[PDB]
RNA sequence: CCUUGUCGGGUAAGUUCCGACCUGCACGAAUGGCGUAACGAUGGCGGCGCUGUCUCCACCCGAGACUCAGUGAAAUUGAAAUCGCUGUGAAGAUGCAGUGUAUCCGCGGCUAGACGGAAAGACCCCGUGAACCUUUACUGUAGCUUUGCACUGGACUUUG
RNA sequence: AUUAAAAACACAGCACUCUGCAAACACGAAAGUGGACGUAUAGGGUGUGACGCCUGCCCGGUGCCGGAAGGUUAAUUGAUG
RNA sequence: GAUGACGAAGUGGUUGAUGCCAUGCUUCCAAGAAAAGCUUCUAAGCUUCAGGUAACCAGGAACCGUACCCCAAACCGACA
RNA sequence: GGGGCUCAAACCACACACCGAAGCUGCGGGUGUCACGUAAGUGACGCGGUAGAGGAGCGUUCUGUAAGCCUGUGAAGGUGAGUUGAGAAGCUUGCUGGAGGUAUCAGAAGUGCGAAUGCUGACAUGAGUAACGACAAUGGGUGUGAAAAACACCCACGCCGAAAGACCAAGGGUUCCUGCGCAACGUUAAUCGACGCAGGGUUAGUCGGUUCCUAAGGCGAGGCUGAAAAGCGUAGUCGA
RNA sequence: AACCCACUCCCGUUGAAAAGGUAGGGGAUGACUUGUGGAUCGGAGUGAAAGGCUAAUCAAGCUCGGAGAUAGCUGGUUCUC
RNA sequence: GUCAAGUGAAGAAGCGCAUACGGUGGAUGCCUUGGCAGUCAGAGGCGAUGAAAGACGUGGUAGCCUGCGAAAAGCUUCGGGGAGUCGGCAAACAGACUUUGAUCCGGAGAUCUCUGAAUGGGGGAACCCACCUAGGAUAACCUAGGUAUCUUGUACUGAAUCCAUAGGUGCAAGAGGCGAACCAGGGGAACUGAAACAUCUAAGUACCCUGAGGAAAAGAAAUCAACCGAGAUUCCCUUAGUAGUGGCGAGCGAACGGGGAUUAGCCCUUAAGCUUCAUUGAUUUUAGCGGAACGCUCUGGAAAGUGCGGCCAUAGUGGGUGAUAGCCCCGUACGCGAAAGGAUCUUUGAAGUGAAAUCAAGUAGGACGGAGCACGAGAAACUUUGUCUGAACAUGGGGGGACCAUCCUCCAAGGCUAAAUACUACUGACUGACCGAUAGUGAACCAGUACCGUGAGGGAAAGGCGAAAAGAACCCCGGAGAGGGGAGUGAAAUAGAACCUGAAACCGUAUGCGUACAAGCAGUGGGAGCCUACUUGUUAGGUGACUGCGUACCUUUUGUAUAAUGGGUCAGCGACUUAUAUUCAGUGGCAAGCUUAACCGUAUAGGGUAGGCGUAGCGAAAGCGAGUCUUAAUAGGGCGUU
């Protein structure tokens, strides 16, 4: 019985990291988005 | 011009609930079975207002029979007299009469059994 | 804000149904007929600002209200000398219609607590049913006979 | 389907089973036909062994139950001073009517009722509701294909 | 996955059909890629489902394959009125 | 009940791996990573000092992680 | 309907009484309409009510009247009592409150709640009920303590022992250790703790990474393609 | 045996657990089980095929917009005479 | 006394009701450092001179905010300010700095680590590894610059290939990224409405994408008009919901002509205009300075309030000071003021640009297929064009809604142009019949936080002591507890920090009465006894033995006690609004007239009568008019009419 969130550290940067995000257009307005709504983190 | 309710409300229920002092259990504190327990009593006062005027009459005409036929007559006997003769005296003395002034009730007793009809 | 996706699902949740967090029987939710910017502005005809004031006039000499002088003038700017002079006239509360609102008299008493120094132009229903007397000069009974007579 | 067809076997007795018969409502030869060793947490039958499955439960051992100490929930809930019966009644009553019972209040148990609790019935109907599937419904359309004209030329011939 | 582990699916074997290679086919507004750095003993698709004995009749309907060349038929052309 | 000093025997025969020889051998089809370090060859180049190869001598090897938990009360499961 | 009833408390007639409705009458109460009244004023007929039409109001908050009036000799608010009105509701007052309130008459509305399996918070009832997380197992002594079934040590007894033992990666992030603590957290108590507060603790040429190299795959100068965004990809250069 | 599975019973169903446990059971050198990194995604993948699976969700995921969709339906609509 | 019989007051485990206090809880009222919406202005961008957004660091205590950046709550300079200061949550304490002028406030400069377009190369953002040149350094490094790509330009170099093209390399210059809307375009839904649905609608909306600017686009007639004329564009008001258009359904919707806002047209024989500088005066902005006039008295903790008397006023309904202040304080009216920058306007030069070359040819026109014009290809004009074609040349050519003639009016295939207009993420000032902690921003408070998700994304709850901390020394019980009892403090501590008010449900203690042989909506009519206050009793409050009648409420229905729906309860919140058109009623102003819309306005005034409706109808219409139609028929009826 293992659960769906299993969890790396690797994995993590390189769906949902920063250079990630920045590097296609549709997740370049992720981090815009949510720096418009003043959010603390922006890539978590 | 926003408005609060809360001062309204509250003089509003306080009157609902003083109006139901004396109930038992929630109908004497919470809002919702104390309202309709206000209703309630106030349809059975209007009711009863009714009844009062119902529930001495006849006791009234009970007393009237038990004092009549302490001198050998019945009610309906004691009240023929008149139509034929006037008394013009209500059940409401009669009886108050049949307990109390015991003598002068034997003295309407027996006008109405000169009246014979 | 906020209050996109439905909050649950709408049945087998044994909990009444809704459709936002942002509801308007919600506490988080938007009034239900919330105002906007709007006018009160309203539409008075010409001809009856003119017979409501012709109305008006009428009952400020009626009622001793309206008090007229051959003219009104102050020199100086100062609202003590024209403290001083509403005294000479046993005058508090007044409503001063003039002709032509000079610079002095109007530097003058726009501190003074309760009066005011209108022309005839500006002059209005309310400002001359509200201050308990009206001055008007010899002037202004000339300027209101060309507006309304 | 009729149907537990009929006959044989197995049982004391067998709508199932086995072997037959052919009267195939409504088998049939690659939506394969009929067999078939091995295989199977496969379907149906029968036997041996074994037994608390059962006649029919008895005793025993641990964990709860029960009690005391400490901590401390839940579904539910209009309000309750919350009986039987027989009638009545939106047609199956704790509450109406009539009448019998019945001191007041727990605890342990058992679940007949409270049309008990749980999920705005899943069946059924409804809606000029939805969705998804189908096609020889309607209307389209991607794709494939045909020809005209472009890109696109000359040079003889069959040919008008 | 979380009520169905089966007789369902897969399978080896079998057949039918497509495909001559820049293959049929598939993903792609397209370039491109997969098939495949393979080449008909190969690849795709369909159906049956080890094996043994076998797989009858029917080409009307519908599909597919081939066929004359007649009739009807589209844009285009623009005679004549 | 801590620490400073002292402190004895320490050999032999058996049985042995799932460890090592072994990335070895034998056999089978389904026919079994790349690239660098490494070894070597020359090119373009060199003054044929630089470069190369041994020897001797002297010095250096940065940065980051390191506690703790892992058949879990420290991870994934709202929970010791 | 029950008790119970038999020259009836039954049935059939007739006579006379009586009881019985919010009906009717007596008596006291608004204007609903209408007619009269030079408008005091009495009369007459009404007055169950859902959907619904009409008519009249009360109360709340705001603005004008309001630089007014009230109020620290005590506002709003809260809690009582008394009183008045057909009603919504008003007025007066005791206590609490400790700084505001708004006669009247007009104006504006976020204007009146018990229901929407409404929404938020608080709080009941169920109920001091069920449970307290594997049926390895605990029993004494001593200590400390405000208090020990649970903490520490001691003597026993059981349990695991291809783990309930030792490690590594991942993942977490200080949970590690010591001194002081026990509110909360710990399914009880706790002096104990993975809890609180403060200090400390992680030392590398050789162990892991970085650095070197590549796989899948990603990106990709130029380039090819595509309304745009972009797709694909060569050189390359990332990626254990 | 480990390991991976999940046929049967019972318990559990407010669970220790949003799918477990105990006793038995299937495979266990293979079409095996598994770590790590990667590839494919919403009329779209993936599927030894069950409408299965695509983060406890699947006859079309999640999220945010169109959007206060629409609802001839349901429920509710607050002072007095 | 005894025995029989009859009668029954006390004795409540617990319950009910009333009252009195108390707890829980946080309502209400009052409040506000926070929101919301306007009006008037500002300036409309930031970024390779390294932005938006951050990570990490920076302090005597040191967490998180706010500042800053290894020069790190700050360093240098001017200018202002004049007595205190070392930012906030956060009060204290240390060590200090300041009249030889600190802190603070503006202008300018210096520093400015790491990430982020991120730009030397990589990468899992805040990390890793480098190269080149110059200088300095003892087998280790260090300092200051460089090192991205693409575009354009330029220099040098040179493949197949002879020439020179491609390519290579170096130099300059520029671009990229971010931002709430506004703008020009590219691509473009669907639910929905039509009471189904497909044409159509929704709607060229949403959404995606690409550019530009402070505005943008548009724009100087191949434009309309009817033989009269008007002259760019954009914008508002009307024409008018009219003409048209449309499964002629639902719907969509002009123009002519008027009224306004604004006011410029220049050129392709080279121009206005605009950018960049350089200057000429001027005006603003970035901080400040001066800034009038009240005492006594009363109550009180405290006076601004009371009572009396004054004063000031270009300053009187401001903020807060121990209760309500024109004269206490900070302001306000009103005057003044700038070392140095910024910005606007203006002189008068300069380099540019506009600028495409020379009045427009693959163009106008046409045929097919689409799209637009309000116009669903329709008699369909006009405009755009994906495919195919294809002119005339001022004794031309286009339009005037199929088309043809005649008139009228214009010159397409080159351009550039301000103002009136749109918007507000960001500043500032004023304002509100806006909100007042369940409201108003999601957010008054360390909020886009905590928390939930792998992620995009979702998304809270939480304000109030007092005037002043005067925040309770000391004593006592307790575990050097928690929590209390005193004493102090204050006006008040039942203002004691969970702190103003402190409601209701809910839970208690005390007291009075009722209740253990009596059956059910829990009340109501009658009613004894008992108990409290009072005064007379024929009262007032509490309880209510006993008894008559009595099956809640909502909703839904022909009908529900219904065993039909909904509600555990309390407190807050929660549902007929607003805009624009229109009709009817009431109430008003004017009246054969009435009323304005944009806009103007020293602005609720006044102007502005474009328009709308009325005074005349009938007809499909020309038209005729107190009258048409019809038919050869003024002959016969419908509609209207003082």
């Amino acid at each position: 019985m293992k659960r769906t969130f299993q969890p790396s550290t690797l994995k993590r940067a390189r769906v949902h990291g920063f250079r990630a995000r920045m590097a296609t257009k549709n997740g370049r307005q992720v981090l815009s988005r949510r720096r418009a709504k003043g959010r603390k983190r922006l890539t978590v | 011009a926003r408005v609060k309710r809360g001062v309204i409300a509250r003089r509003r229920h306080k009157k609902i609930l003083k109006l139901a002092k004396g109930y038992y259990g929630a109908r004497s504190r919470v809002f919702r079975v104390a309202k309709q327990a206000v209703i309630k009593a106030g349809q059975y006062a209007y009711r009863d207002r009714r009844q009062r005027k119902r529930q001495f009459r006849a006791l009234w005409i009970a007393r009237i029979n038990a004092g009549a036929r302490q001198n050998g007559l019945s009610y309906s006997r004691l009240i023929a007299g008149l139509k034929k003769a006037a008394i013009e005296i209500d059940r409401k003395v009669l009886a108050d009469l049949a307990v109390n002034e015991k003598a002068a009730f034997t003295a309407i007793v027996e006008k109405a059994k000169a009246s014979l009809a | 804000s906020g209050g996109g996706k439905k909050p649950w699902r709408q049945k087998g949740t044994g909990r009444a149904r809704a459709g936002t967090i942002r509801s308007p029987i919600w506490r988080g939710g938007g009034t239900t007929f919330a105002a906007k910017p709007r006018s009160h502005e309203q539409k008075l005809n010409k001809k009856m600002y003119r017979a409501a004031l012709r109305s008006i006039l009428a009952e400020l000499v009626r009622l001793d209200r309206l008090v007229v002088v051959a003219d009104f003038a102050v020199d100086a700017p100062k609202t003590k000398g024209l403290v001083a002079k509403l005294d000479t006239l046993g005058l508090k509360d007044v409503l001063i219609v003039t002709d032509g609102v000079d610079e002095n008299l109007y530097l003058a008493a726009r501190n003074l607590a309760h009066v005011d120094v209108r022309d005839v132009q500006g002059s209005d229903p309310v400002s001359l049913i509200a201050y308990d007397k009206v001055l008007v000069t010899v002037s202004a009974v000339k300027k209101f006979e060309e507006l309304l007579g």
